[PDB]
């Protein structure tokens, strides 16, 4: 009874947010590869904006 | 891009083209002012001269 009771207890409190958190984790990967687009546009913007000096 | 073409331009134009044509000029000018100036000095010494 008892050892049932705390493992529900557990459950409960971590159960709901832990898929909220997966969520925002992969939201954060794709603003990462949105984030890795625009320095690779970053570096030929650079290279062609060498000369100018 | 746009603004290199604006250095490339006014360098190339503004600095080479007021030096060479102002040097001349202004030199030039200064000594045949110089040689007028000197001879207007003579002119008006020789007729406060005869006055």
């Amino acid at each position: 009874i008892t050892a049932v009771l705390q493992n529900a207890v557990m459950f409960l409190l971590q159960k709901d947010e832990a898929a909220n958190k997966a969520a925002l984790v992969e939201a954060q990967i794709k603003l990462t590869e949105k984030q890795g687009e625009l320095l690779d546009k970053q570096i030929a913007q650079a290279d062609k904006d060498a000369e100018l000096i | 891009a746009a603004k290199v073409k604006l250095t490339l331009e006014q360098a190339k134009l503004p600095d080479s083209q007021i030096r060479s044509a102002g040097f001349q000029d202004l030199l030039v000018q200064e000594q045949t002012k110089v040689q007028t100036a000197q001879t207007r000095r003579i002119d008006q010494e020789i007729l406060s001269a005869g006055f």
